[PDB]
């Protein structure tokens, strides 16, 4: 079977301008497990990202947490970009600063 | 005898019979509760009594392992509780017995033994003396599944005597706790030595064990002729083969016959035995095993005459190679009672290797004329090792000495887990207080002897769940070269280091509440983890990173929001640790 | 409620180079305690479980058992041929119960669909597809495989689970209350969206609700996800009319709070 990823973007702690923090890109509910995830700062790929182990839910769909250390500022825009066999083109979700 | 169970019950008496059967059950089925074992033991013993009354009665002819295995498998078929022991119960003898022996757990995960208050112990003793002593046998036996069973009977007799006397004393704890502490220490030593005897016999064979026994008895009985040593060694090999195979009733019976043989032949063995041989049975056997060495013959020739110079050296060797090497070990050992036996065995192995090569050669006498020179380095390497380690020990003290050995063994065996490495380093570090305090001259024999049992304990556990090929090689190649083999291990460059990540140091607030023996294990665990991130790290790099760790802990355990401090500071410690290690 | 030790196993028939053909994550309830993959070949503790006061050979035993499962999972692809790619997953584990009981789980899925289980009463793998038949036979025909699975599920899993309850109580009873924020932004003309956000909390059970005038205004639409350390994030959003934002507050229930906490809009 094939399953399309869900993508959420949120910070680990409440963001404050100029304060170090972590930004998460949580990708879930997908199958097969091959997946490509980049975190972006003003449209540019962030190198220093890590991820938790690829794991899976009771319905056997996979999930994956990507995250990166970041220091948000008023002007900076962050995003998560995901490609998967189920998608025509990469899907970009923007960090919404806790305002959905 | 048409009934082995009747034979052993008769030879041993009911009290020792029942105690040995309880030991046997507790050692085979270590997770089984005390009350279940007492029930089975009592059933077995009543049955035994019907065979004594009538050796022809039903099932009285069956083998001990058939009877005892059958009893155990009334409860051990439950895989939920007994694991693979349920598969042993699927087999028949003799396969069943070997399967139980393979599954004896050298690392049972059993509750620490916390002594109750003396008044409480004395009340339990008084309220039900037999049950109290059975619990003692059961708890020791199940934690030490190779404890030498007939000696455990004597521990129990001393344990009973300590309670009998001290529970009626004015200061009960000051009479009792010293006695219990001496027995506990003696028991740990006895257990470790027996585990190595059983490993030698089971993994290396009777020749290896006999070499050990010849050397050791020759030190203790240097005036005995070689033929008498050889006879005692044959006797003693059967006793320990039987105990290590789970044949505990036979082991105890044969040990009693050996003690009587010795006491009836003192003039052929040693002049130090008179008092031992006047004690009752268990004290007698114990006393014989501990007695001091006889004085060696006043004027012994050099070994050169018979093993170097004589013209028939290769002649005698080739017609009875192990007898000739045995006499070499007997002659060398009786002249050197202060040597460690394992070193003596390395000398005999070197000698053997030299005769194997040279007696094929053109002129043997010239090929092996300097063989005794090869012994000088074999003595020197161990002495330098223990000198270095005792200096380090006296500079560093106990905890930091352990930490240095922890780093050394993580570098050697990074495939082991932190808990394993911590425990290995703790056991190795006790060599510090056990041996470095002795006179200079006794330090190296003490250490070779103690390290042999520590490494063997590591080896018997590694064999069941192996993780380093280098450990497997050191454990299986040759028993007598184990300690040098482990010493030679350099940092393992095949180990792929752990990578640092944002979660490498993830802690919760629970660590701020611990006893700093608990905090010590956290620090030790951290030291293992740092080495695993850079196996070649230096002492200075490690000290810098551990100082960071300690400041991180102090910072966050004072904080108003502790979990948040730990979330925010963990990744900072990761960055500082990487730098400290040079990445 | 009920504590579970569950292993999530995955194998793929055509891994990208330098990615593992087989990998395992082990979970104590919602916490990942264990990681294993076929490139490194050792089981390792995760997170705070690195510091667990654990016994010697615990981890070496986890490693030993998972190497055996690795080999089985990769053999399964040989018993299929077909063409692929294949993904084979297994959920293996234990859950503790009333009178000192343990209830095991042993399910497998192929290309995302459950297709096989291990029957503990029979000691066999089975399922009804042809792929289940092929794989279950290949494993059944492997000397001692079914026997080790019986021990893994009926004995080792519950004993591991009980070990961690004893020795890892600090980790299992961790409590971290959420840090809370309530924010608004315009949506369509005439509407605003109110978002109540819960940051970095443990355990994962948490309820968010909106109030007005002291009375239920609605749950809003919620979402939920992990942070890297096994704490969690949650938010819920409610659509309200423009100009009404300040009439609403958010209430959060969580085990880390002595009582429900009311959360007010920030400007």
């Amino acid at each position: 079977i094939q399953r399309t990823p869900k993508i959420q973007v949120y910070s680990r702690h409440p963001a404050e301008n100029g304060k170090s923090n972590f930004l998460n890109c949580y990708v879930s509910g997908f199958h097969p497990s091959d997946i490509e995830v980049d975190l972006l700062k003003n449209g540019e790929r962030i190198e220093k990202v890590e991820h938790s182990d690829l794991s899976f839910s009771k319905d056997w769909s996979f999930y994956l947490l990507y995250y990166t250390e970041f220091t948000p500022t008023e002007k900076d825009e962050y995003a998560c970009r995901v490609n998967h066999v189920t998608l025509s083109q990469p899907k970009i979700v923007k960090w919404d600063r806790d305002m959905h | 005898h048409k009934s082995e169970v009747a034979h052993r019950f008769k030879d041993l008496g009911e009290e020792n019979f029942k105690a040995l059967v309880l030991i046997a059950f507790a050692q085979y089925l270590q997770q089984c509760p005390f009350e279940d074992h007492v029930k089975l033991v009592n059933e077995v013993t009543e049955f035994a009594k019907t065979c004594v009354a009538d050796e022809s009665a039903e099932n009285c002819d069956k083998s001990l392992h058939t009877l005892f295995g059958d009893k155990l498998c009334t409860v051990a078929t439950l895989r939920e509780t007994y694991g693979e022991m349920a598969d042993c119960c699927a087999k028949q003898e003799p396969e069943r017995n070997e399967c139980f022996l393979q599954h004896k757990d050298d690392n049972p995960n059993l509750p620490r033994l916390v002594r109750p208050e003396v008044d409480v112990m004395c009340t339990a003793f008084h309220d039900n003396e037999e049950t109290f002593l059975k619990k003692y046998l059961y708890e020791i036996a199940r934690r030490h599944p190779y404890f030498y069973a007939p000696e455990l009977l004597f521990f129990a007799k001393r344990y009973k005597a300590a309670f009998t006397e001290c529970c009626q004393a004015a200061d009960k704890a000051a009479c009792l706790l010293p006695k219990l502490d001496e027995l506990r220490d003696e028991g740990k030593a006895s257990s470790a030595k027996q585990r190595l005897k059983c490993a030698s016999l089971q993994k290396f064979g009777e020749r290896a064990f006999k070499a050990w026994a010849v050397a050791r008895l020759s030190q203790r009985f240097p005036k005995a002729e070689f033929a008498e040593v050889s006879k005692l060694v044959t006797d003693l090999t059967k006793v320990h083969t039987e105990c290590c195979h789970g044949d505990l009733l036979e082991c105890a019976d044969d040990r009693a016959d050996l003690a009587k043989y010795i006491c009836e032949n003192q003039d052929s063995i040693s002049s130090k035995l008179k008092e031992c041989c006047e004690k009752p049975l268990l004290e007698k056997s114990h006393c014989i095993a501990e007695v001091e060495n006889d004085e060696m013959p006043a004027d012994l020739p050099s070994l050169a005459a018979d093993f170097v110079e004589s013209k028939d050296v290769c002649k005698n060797y080739a017609e009875a190679k192990d007898v000739f090497l045995g006499m070499f070990l007997y002659e060398y050992a009786r002249r050197h009672p202060d040597y460690s036996v394992v070193l003596l065995l390395r000398l005999a192995k070197t000698y053997e290797t030299t005769l194997e090569k040279c007696c094929a050669a053109a002129d043997p006498h010239e090929c092996y004329a300097k063989v005794f020179d090869e012994f000088k380095p074999l003595v020197e390497e161990p002495q330098n090792l223990i000198k270095q380690n005792c200096e380090l020990f006296e500079q560093l003290g106990e905890y930091k000495f352990q930490n240095a050995l922890l780093v050394r063994y993580t570098k050697k065996v990074p495939q082991m887990s932190a808990p394993t490495l911590v425990e290995v380093s703790r056991n190795l570090g006790k060599v510090g207080s056990k041996c470095c305090k002795h006179p200079e001259a006794k330090r190296m024999p003490c250490a070779e002897d103690y390290l042999s049992v520590v490494l063997n304990q590591l080896c018997v556990l590694h064999e069941k769940t192996p993780v380093s090929d280098r450990v497997t090689k050191c454990c299986t190649e040759s028993l007598v070269n184990r300690r040098p083999c482990f010493s030679a291990l350099e940092v393992d460059e095949t180990y792929v280091p752990k990578e640092f990540n944002a979660g490498t140091f993830t802690f919760h607030a629970d660590i701020c509440t611990l006893s700093e023996k608990e905090r010590q294990i956290k620090k030790q665990t951290a030291l293992v983890e740092l080495v695993k991130h850079k196996p070649k790290a230096t002492k200075e790099q490690l000290k810098a990173a551990m100082d960071d760790f300690a400041a991180f802990v102090e910072k966050c355990c004072k904080a108003d929001d502790k979990e948040t401090c730990f979330a925010e500071e963990g990744k900072k410690l990761v960055a500082a640790s990487q730098a400290a290690l040079g990445l | 409620s009920h504590l579970s030790l569950l292993y999530h196993l995955t194998a793929v028939s055509s891994p990208a180079p330098g990615t593992p053909a087989f990998w395992v994550s082990g979970w104590l309830g919602p916490q990942q305690y264990l990681s294993y993959n076929s490139l490194r070949g050792e089981a390792e503790p995760c997170g705070a479980w690195v510091w667990e006061n654990q016994v010697s050979w615990y981890w070496e035993k986890e490693t030993t058992d998972l190497r055996i499962k690795e080999k089985l999972f990769l053999e399964a692809f040989k018993a299929l041929g077909g063409k692929g790619p294949y993904t084979l997953q297994g959920l293996l584990g234990c859950e503790l119960g009333p009178d000192n009981t343990s209830v095991p789980t042993a399910k497998f899925a192929l290309n995302g669909e459950e297709f096989m289980n291990f029957d503990l009463k029979q000691g066999t793998w089975g399922g009804d597809w042809p792929e289940a038949l092929a794989i279950s036979q290949r494993w059944q025909q492997q000397d001692k495989a079914a026997n080790k699975e019986l021990t893994f599920l009926l004995f080792s899993c519950p004993h591991r689970l009980r070990e961690h309850l004893e020795r890892g109580r600090g980790n299992l009873e961790w409590k971290e209350p959420p840090s809370m924020r309530l924010k608004a932004r315009p949506s369509s003309p005439g509407f605003s969206v109110l978002t109540c956000s819960a940051f970095s909390f443990y355990p994962p059970e948490l309820q968010l609700r909106f109030l007005r005038n002291g009375l239920a205004a609605g749950t809003g639409q919620g979402d939920f996800g992990p942070n890297s350390d096994g704490s969690f994030h949650a938010s819920s959003s409610l659509t309200v009319k423009s100009g009404d934002e300040h009439h609403y507050c958010c209430i959060v229930q969580h085990a880390g709070l002595a009582q429900p906490l009311r959360v007010e809009l920030e400007s």
